[PDB]
């Protein structure tokens, strides 16, 4: 096959400017997210920190259809820059700089265990024997 | 042996100990490195294969006397003498007038 | 004389009131944990 | 001499290390380390 | 049923919850008379693959023959043997040793690892 026979050559350019900053959006493979299920998404900087440093908040398929939090990596160009390489209709390659690395992770929906009303106290009494009933009493 | 002649050349011209360090025929060694190295007692005997229980030696001592301190270095053949007497000498050497 | 000495134990659930008789939303004792409490106690406490 | 092929003195003499030893003290010295802590 | 069999059931140390990667916990289905496994933080639950859910008192096996990559063989301070045939490769230079650990091994018996490329085998004689 061509993965074992084809031989090609393409030109590479590195434009000194772009119309938009380029970042990486990383997902855990273990989740195997079907991007087709993403009818829409919202993407906003996280509000716990109340900008460029702000973690991202991703809301897919509505406010609670799907939600992830993205946390910035420590470094991205501390020793080596990261580039995005894209194929163009002319076959030539175009390279784009990676501005930042954000780590995206999945987020459980509504559940809410306060752990402050009496649960901090209840733990002192805990014999490891019950856990469900407090969740109903709320 | 030619490197020794270089050391001899140093008395007049130059051939620094650092160059000997730069020569990399000798290296400076901590105890952590010692745990992994196969240290040799002497160049002569250990290079022998006739009775080579091991020949995986990696490094060798310059001279066993290098273990010794300022005081111990003074008394000859300390090993023919009882060991504490040397410590007493090491203290008493310090006690000597001079 | 067996292939190995094993001893298998059970709790004596005496048929009657030992069956959620008076609720007492406390869970008097879960089984799984109780096998461990006995075993914790079995090894550590008993001097044969 | 140096032909960069063989050691012409496999019996590199024990005393030569003293030439090596004097060269240690000639460069390094003795209490040099105490200065080094202070100097850095 | 005979004093010649063995007990290697292949115990299942853990299974993560697909909803949270947390550990699943045993439980009975007294209604269906079947063992089940559940996560606590979520409603995720799944049947059990075996009746055995616990094991105790350990270490009566040959640990030292395990947990030992043959890469030790690159250490020159570890003695080669003149004893040939890597239980695999028809070549000597087997590396040998005791257990050399905690049980430090009242077993002063030599254990052999060939250092010859293409085997990596750890045995003893
Ligand atoms: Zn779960
Ligand atoms: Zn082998």
């Amino acid at each position: 096959g061509p993965s074992s026979q084809n031989v090609t050559e393409y030109v590479v350019r590195v434009p000194k400017n772009t119309t938009k900053k380029y970042n990486i959006m990383a997902f855990n493979a273990a989740d195997k997210v079907n991007f087709a299920t993403w009818n829409q998404a919202r993407l906003e900087r996280d509000l716990s920190n109340k900008p460029e440093d702000q973690p991202w908040l991703l809301r897919v398929n509505g406010k609670s259809g799907r939600k992830f939090k993205g946390i910035k990596k420590g470094g991205v160009t501390e020793n080596t820059s990261y580039y995005i390489f894209t194929q163009c209709p002319d076959g030539a390659f175009e390279a784009f700089p990676v501005h930042n690395w954000y780590n995206f992770t999945p987020l459980a929906r509504h559940r809410t265990l306060t752990a402050e009303e009496a649960e901090e106290e209840w733990e002192r009494r805990n014999k490891v024997l019950n856990h469900f009933s407090i969740m109903q009493q709320r | 042996k030619r490197h020794i002649d270089q050391l001899k050349e140093r008395e007049y011209n130059n051939y620094s100990w650092q160059d000997l360090v730069a020569s990399g025929v000798v290296e400076y060694i901590d105890t952590l490195e010692e745990e992994t190295v196969m240290l040799a007692m002497t160049p002569d005997d250990l290079q022998e294969k006739e009775v080579a229980y091991c020949s995986t030696y990696t490094h060798c001592e310059i001279h066993p006397s290098m273990i010794l301190g300022v005081c111990a270095s003074i008394i000859p053949f300390p090993d023919h003498n009882q060991s504490p007497r040397n410590t007493y000498q090491s203290a008493m050497g310090k006690q000597a007038m001079g | 004389n067996a292939e190995k000495l094993v001893l298998r134990i059970r709790i004596m659930n005496s048929d009657e009131n030992k069956m959620q008789e008076e609720e007492e939303v406390v869970d008097k004792m879960d089984d799984d944990v109780f096998l461990r409490c006995i075993e914790s106690n079995m090894l550590t406490d008993m001097t044969l | 001499y140096d032909e960069d092929d063989d050691e012409i003195t496999p019996d590199l003499w024990q005393e030569a290390c003293w030439i090596v030893i004097s060269s240690y003290f000639d460069e390094k010295g003795l209490v040099r380390q105490q200065l080094d802590s202070f100097d850095e | 049923m005979e004093p010649d069999g063995t007990y290697e059931p292949g115990f299942v140390g853990i299974r993560f919850c697909q909803e949270c990667n947390n550990m699943l916990y045993p439980k009975e289905d007294k209604e269906n008379r079947i063992l089940l496994y559940a996560c606590r933080n979520c409603d995720y639950q799944q049947e059990a693959d075996n009746s055995c859910i616990y094991v105790n008192k350990i270490t009566h096996e040959v640990d030292e023959l395990t947990q030992i990559i043959a890469d030790v063989s690159q250490d020159p301070t570890l003695p080669r043997t003149e004893d040939h045939p890597c239980q695999k490769c028809g070549h000597k230079e087997a590396v040998f040793f005791q257990s050399h650990s905690a049980r430090a091994e009242d077993a002063m018996r030599l254990y052999y690892v060939c250092t010859a490329p293409h085997c990596g085998h750890r045995w003893t004689e």
